[PDB]
């Protein structure tokens, strides 16, 4: 006889999930690991002799990145004798102001400032985090793909995420050389959505540098680090490289932001005993160590791993934590599918949403996640309006607004038109008027007609192999009927000449106004004061539809 | 045991080959894909797929890297097509080209629970003709927003099992298949 | 000096920011783009208004932003192609230590860029001894 | 033309939910209403003459019982001159003890208090609740009811219940008249399933008391109260016949708490123009001066009114960090359905899970929600898998944990067998042996043998005509070979005699081990302090179903 | 407009009745339940369930409280049966009883959008069942947990409105239908 | 005077607790149960044992739950059926002004019960003024 109850509870989505014990000994446990290493660190003559208990003699490429870029060497030896439980204490306080904590953090170790925000329970990491946020206004990314790498339905679902409220958007390809159409019909749209929303098309990285050459992109956000050596190297990347890479992309005008997250490197092979938020901050310190202002973590597209074992989610919590205590912006996760059950994901989402950061998630999908091409994120096109509802039942800014339906089919179309007037401006495979009409009223590729997809990547290819720049589309737009578009198109291009958005957590809002953690400083202390959901921005956010005045 | 190692490979001299390049702990100390589908019956759908095409196919086991790009990257090096497909233990998947970029490649299967043999089968197919020099159309995209969630964590760890069997500086031996 | 005062650059002082080529910021509208009296190559961002930046990310507390800011300045010298030659010696298993040394040199001796030159001469050391230029595979 | 992607919305649940425009007029909105009254007190040789703009010439009943007994005029008018602001922050700051704390929040009027804690996020609340609750370990309640009220059923499930966690059990009925079936049957299953259970079951008023003066529960917990005085009389109460009642369940060593809730002046068609957290704050004041231990609130089951207003989940936090502020025992809701989408209830419910109360739920439907007699729970017997996964995602202790298939069929079948001996041995219609066994591996009432109601119906009417007692439940108990049950439900009457668990926040433990305010003290000052998940219980809590060894 | 004034009501003096008392704006400010049965429809069949028993139907409307157990107690006092039916505007009704506290009763629809003319019907009857002292079985429970969910706050609106006519002190007055 | 210290009075100090007929926590077994050495007038709480807690709960800062307690021992007197009559007339419109001094009065009188009685009297003069009485509705 078998238990109806079980066999209820057998049948739960919840229990598709991977689960596994922790495996100490392959650095499968999110946190607080027996074989992290106690933090230590050692300077003669102004060197790192000694790093969390390792002597330089042993030092790998990380840990020399770290020693002599990562941390300020003129305080580590008063903070580290400082006590940790305090240090965490002062994270949560409302009273200390963040500008007293980062001359600390930013001198911690990477095992110290884990050891810090380990003694911490969720919701104290929360409390920490609205005051450690760079950005005074948290903000929102989505992931705009589709299964068919469709150009207009692109450029459509990017209007439509940008009108919703995204700040940021990032595409990549189902088709790797659909690229150079992905990122104009991203960047087109998007900007018919809201002018001065930033745009990303997530390549191999020699690729999408290049790309972002020709002007097709604002941004770069999945340039990967990883926190064991064998890792990295198997990543094709070394800290050198990868900080030679940053660089590269500011010394052509360009935002960017590197990426990481709990539990690579043991989907990768190699944790080196160490648990995940602790080889996650060498990944922290690899960032701040290379000078990028930014980090995208939270697990990221790994985050099968942590949420399989226990407090992995807390550590995901964690590693954000850290990230904004470190004063890096941080692009939260809260983009990639762990689990079956809405309830589960539910509760892994609010960790960063309750107290805001500045991207709350790193790939909200504003497509339903069949057309998702990073393999399905936390939350989709279909939870709009759940999240929606979630805004104004907390009242919590999660950076998304409600919409209306007709505002949204103008948007769509405006986007798919302009978009089309690109395409016979510039020589590329037609886009028919059935094409703009499909785009404006879809949900995803399945409500597309099919394209010629060799005639695309053929264009597509010589855009790239002939060099054909950003002030192509811009021409294009202008010489087809769209000058507004087309301004605005130059407006975003303008914003790589002045260096305004390479800083920490750079945004763009309003009229090309540039708003960044240098003239957007978080000034929390405690209620009443910081960024407060108010005035204008509640009321839009109240007004969900299906609420009927009572009269 | 139906994979013995009968030397060091050396690269191909005419373009008349695919390299299929297996993983440290293929058919060895792992002997089906993350789903349960046998490593054997794998290499001889792929085999035949590539046969099929009138191309011959070319077994090594790689060691310096479990890394499906690396692994495959060192089929190409030898391959005399210069195309090669890499395959891990838990059945991840890729078809490379000498000239590319390690993390560059032709073709990606990137969700090994959603191969089937059948798969497999286009997969040798289609790097049979970019050996050829034709422009195959891709085997075409599987995808599935709960592969992750039901099963990331084995697929991290059959790689940490198979991983156990990297060789720093050990050169790729060719492979006598049963 | 920059500072945080001074940012942002586009609202606080727009003719700091120039090109390359000595356009400015309202030089480019639609009607030079149509009339190519401005194209690409003037839309580049300058060294000196990345070490502008550097100013005020250092006066943010941000030194390794600065210093990443200071390495863009004299990169934005260096062109595109040649960019993504020293960005893939750098990877592992690419490079011989020697091929390094002389990436290094022509950097500096070329361009000026002595921190990128001595960027790359760190890591052409390191890389003997964590084993990662060609043939350490 | 409609769009793909708004009819896609249109189609999900939460989309089915109720939701409307505020209302300020008729008080439909939660909090911050401009309606609300400025906080004020004026106080002449130890009375209150004027309370938050009201003169005493005004008051009403609950003003008079308010201002006669519910607030510490000795502080009263120091606290009131202090800024909200800033004890709001002293609230939430992990550096200002509780104990510092409840001097002043007690010297509040409801208007200062509600003035206070509107000031605050959910973020700050959390911080803030995780410090204030009384007790120091969290707990949790259960719903155990049957929509035939079966009571072999009942037992089995009660039984169930215990045995995952829960430490306090409420049972209702569809038909009244089957009153004193259902209570013996929660009791009973309850000490099998974990003897210190405490059970109630809930009725009218007068009916309830009885019940419990037989012996046929442990304690009570829907003693209303209400927030505007015409609601409170069609409540047919005031507050000195609530007042009245409360001492007299003392009296016969029953513990007890209040019930209240946002929303139910709004439902019920009085609000007097205002905010429902101002209400609510009324209500807590009310039980505060009754002496009253503790209070069952956040919305519980007018949960459908402050959630179809903008920020009325916050207000269900907010109305229970009041109540915790207040140093009363909190039963925090989460017990009742309000909507229909998993998201947005999940959402709801973290906001008291996170950082714990006395009681997380005020009733977790430990059956399946169609058996759900107060027209369903937040949460059901369904997501018992999902409950347990959260907390071991976020290292968060939810008072619940994993259990065995094994077990449960075990514990459930002795349940059954028990009241069967029982039934059999006071001579009420007896238990079919096809009904013991059909409930041990029964989900719900859909798997049991249909009953004989009106015969039961008129031995229920008849227990209570007759005023036959618990011993007589005792007797047949240990008369049926049931020594431990019999002896295990004397230890409660024991309990009963001690007077020991009618203190704050108490529940019994172990070996009949009384954890309440005053023996489990919180002391929250911070990370690494107050109530931290470690040890055997977090073995447990980690110890789920369907986690592989990696081996 | 169904329901004509018809002088204030009062006592029975016979087991042979049951009364049907409604709140102070059922058929006038509100003219269905909840989910729109019509307020004729509804009296209708529980009126037919009343007499099939073989019962006197009585209906009167109430004005001292909107809250359908005084409303039904208001009139438990009035019918020789000691039995009613207390039935409020957007629709839950009640199965009351003189001796009973107001709170408590025979059989209660705490749910009104899940009545059926059905139900309503079934319920009259039941009425006239208790009233001849017979032991009708109790109507079948009807539970919807998204019941609340979907029409709570709807609920709340047409019962704040259907109390705007509460009148203080005022008697029940008769009803012709 | 009991103190928090005092508490769990079961652990600490179960000498001082016993029962409706006086006996100890030790005597509640099952055994007397059976054999009726035990009995229901045996098992209720006492007077003494409320104003213990009541003193305890004073002790923990919490003095109206300390005033609930000592109504709570006074009631202890009032007979099961006496305490359903008393909380019913205290419902609105059950009662007039007379009726419940009349109660207050025999509580005291009758039961000693002085705080109880003059909770009645409270009720009822604010009974008149809010008008809850018999005939108020
Ligand atoms: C998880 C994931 C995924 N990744 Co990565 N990735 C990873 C992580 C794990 C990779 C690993 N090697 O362990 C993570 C975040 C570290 C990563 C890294 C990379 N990824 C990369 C890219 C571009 C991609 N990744 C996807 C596969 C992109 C996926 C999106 C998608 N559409 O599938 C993805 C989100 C989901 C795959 C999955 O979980 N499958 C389920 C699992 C049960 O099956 P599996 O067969 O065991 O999955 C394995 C493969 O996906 C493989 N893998 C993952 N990414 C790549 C990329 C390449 C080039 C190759 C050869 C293999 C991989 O690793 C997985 C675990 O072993 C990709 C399709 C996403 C996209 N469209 O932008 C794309 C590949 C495009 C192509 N070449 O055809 C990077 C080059 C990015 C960078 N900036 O460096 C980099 C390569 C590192 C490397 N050595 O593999
Ligand atoms: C919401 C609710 C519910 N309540 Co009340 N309740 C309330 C709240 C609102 C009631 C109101 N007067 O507006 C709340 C918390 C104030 C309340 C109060 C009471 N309730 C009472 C009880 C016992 C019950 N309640 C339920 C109906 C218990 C329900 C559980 C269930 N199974 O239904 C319930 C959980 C859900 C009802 C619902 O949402 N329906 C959906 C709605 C759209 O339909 P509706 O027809 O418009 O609903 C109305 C009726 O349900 C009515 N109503 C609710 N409770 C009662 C009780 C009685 C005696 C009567 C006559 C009507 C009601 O109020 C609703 C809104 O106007 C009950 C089945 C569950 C329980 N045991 O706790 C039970 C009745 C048992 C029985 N008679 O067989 C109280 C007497 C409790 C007490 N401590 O005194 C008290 C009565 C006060 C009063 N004057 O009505
Ligand atoms: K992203
Ligand atoms: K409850």
């Amino acid at each position: 006889m078998r238990s109806k109850r079980f066999e209820a509870l057998a049948k739960r989505p919840v229990n598709q999930d991977g689960f596994v014990k922790e495996w100490i000994e392959e650095g499968f446990i999110a946190m607080e690991s027996p074989n992290d290493p106690k933090p230590s660190i050692k300077i003669v003559n102004g060197a790192v002799t000694e790093l969390d208990g390792k002597p330089v003699s042993d030092f790998d490429l990380i840990d020399h990145f770290i020693a002599r870029y990562g941390i300020n060497l003129n305080r580590a030896e008063e903070v580290m004798a400082m006590d940790s439980v305090k240090l965490a204490n002062m994270l949560c306080d409302p009273n200390v102001k963040r500008s007293e904590i980062v001359p600390l953090t930013t001198a911690m170790t990477p095992a110290k400032i884990v050891e810090v925000v380990s003694h911490m329970n969720v919701v104290e990491m929360m409390m920490a985090m609205q005051k450690m946020r760079a950005r005074r206004t948290p903000s929102q990314q989505a992931h705009v793909t589709n299964v068919k790498d469709n150009p207009v339905q692109i450029a459509a679902d990017a209007a439509e995420g940008a009108w919703r409220g995204f700040d940021e958007q990032e595409t990549t390809v189902a088709v790797a050389r659909y690229a150079p159409f992905n990122a104009i019909a991203l960047l087109v749209g998007s900007q018919v959505g809201r002018p001065g929303v930033l745009t990303q098309c997530s390549l191999e990285e020699a690729t999408e540098l290049k790309l972002g050459m020709l002007g097709h992109t604002c941004y770069a956000e999945t340039i990967s680090v990883y926190g064991t050596e064998p890792v990295f190297t198997d990543g094709d990347d070394t800290p050198w490289s990868k900080g030679f890479l940053a660089s590269s992309y500011a010394s052509r005008g360009l935002k960017m932001r590197f990426t990481s997250g709990s539990g690579s490197e043991v989907q990768m092979g190699y944790a080196e005993g160490k648990s995940m938020l602790y080889l996650e901050a060498r990944c922290i310190y690899i960032t701040k160590a290379a000078g990028v202002q930014g980090l995208q973590n939270g697990s990221v597209s790994c985050i099968g791993v942590p949420s399989a074992v226990p407090s992995g989610i807390r550590a995901v919590l964690a590693e954000n934590l850290i990230c904004s205590s470190l004063d890096l912006e941080c692009a939260s996760s809260n983009d990639q599918t762990f689990t079956h059950s809405d309830m589960r994901r539910t509760a892994r989402l609010l960790m960063q949403f309750l107290p805001g950061t500045d991207f709350i998630s790193s790939g909200y999908s504003a497509v339903p996640n069949y057309d998702n091409m990073f393999a399905g994120s936390n939350e989709d096109a279909e939870d709009f309006d759940d999240y929606n509802v979630i805004q104004r039942d907390l009242k919590v800014d999660g950076g998304l607004r409600p919409v209306r339906e007709e505002d949204v089919i103008a948007i769509r179309n405006k986007a798919a038109r302009a978009l089309q007037a690109v395409f016979a401006g510039m020589g590329l495979p037609p886009i028919t008027d059935e094409e703009v009409e499909a785009a404006t009223y879809a949900h995803g590729s399945k409500d597309m007609p099919e394209r010629n997809i060799v005639e695309d990547i053929k264009f597509a290819q010589e855009i790239i192999n002939k060099n054909r720049n950003g002030l192509e589309v811009v021409k294009a737009l202008a010489q087809g009927g769209f000058t507004d578009v087309a301004q605005d198109m130059l407006n975003i291009q303008k914003a790589k000449l002045t260096g305004d958005y390479l800083h920490t957590s750079a945004i763009i809002v309003g009229d090309g106004q540039v708003l960044s953690a240098v003239n957007d400083v978080n000034d929390y202390a405690g209620p009443a004061t910081g960024y407060r959901l108010q005035g204008e921005r509640w009321e839009e956010i109240k007004n969900i539809p299906g609420a009927l005045d009572p009269n | 045991g139906f994979l013995t190692e009968v030397g060091e490979a050396r690269q191909g001299t005419q373009q008349d080959e695919v390299i299929i390049a297996v993983g440290p702990a293929f058919g060895l100390a792992q002997t089906v894909n993350i789903v349960g589908i046998p490593h054997k019956s794998i290499l001889r759908e792929v085999i035949a797929g590539i046969e099929e095409e009138g191309i011959k196919a070319r077994v090594i086991r790689c060691f310096k890297s479990s890394d499906v790009a690396f692994v495959a990257v060192e089929g190409n090096r030898l391959s005399g097509s210069g195309i090669s497909i890499g395959i891990q233990s838990k059945g991840t998947t890729v078809i490379h080209q000498q000239g590319l970029p390690p993390l560059s490649n032709l073709e990606l299967f990137p969700q090994a629970p959603l191969l089937t043999l059948e798969t497999y089968r286009q997969i040798g197919k289609n790097a049979a003709r970019y050996a050829k020099r034709e422009s195959p159309q891709p085997v075409p995209t599987l995808n599935d927003q709960m592969a992750r969630p039901k099963y990331q964590a084995k697929s991290a760890i059959l790689h940490i099992k198979e991983t156990k069997y990297v060789v720093t500086g050990k050169n790729p031996q060719e492979l006598r298949v049963a | 000096s920059a500072r945080v005062s001074d940012y942002p650059l586009a609202n606080k002082h727009p003719e700091w920011v120039k090109t390359a080529t000595n356009k400015t910021l309202d030089d480019f509208t639609l009607e030079n783009v149509l009339s190519n009296k401005v194209t690409a190559q003037d839309m580049r961002i300058t060294p000196e208004t990345l070490r502008l930046q550097a100013s005020i990310a250092k006066d943010a507390g941000r030194d390794r932003l600065a210093m990443n800011f200071e390495r863009a300045a004299e990169l934005t010298a260096v062109p595109d192609d040649r960019i993504l030659e020293i960005y893939n010696a750098l990877r592992p298993y690419r490079s011989t230590k020697e091929e390094l040394l002389a990436i290094a040199d022509d950097l500096e001796s070329r361009y000026q860029a002595k921190i990128c030159a001595a960027f790359v001469r760190e890591a052409a050391t390191l890389y003997v001894e964590r084993k990662k230029l060609k043939g350490d595979d």
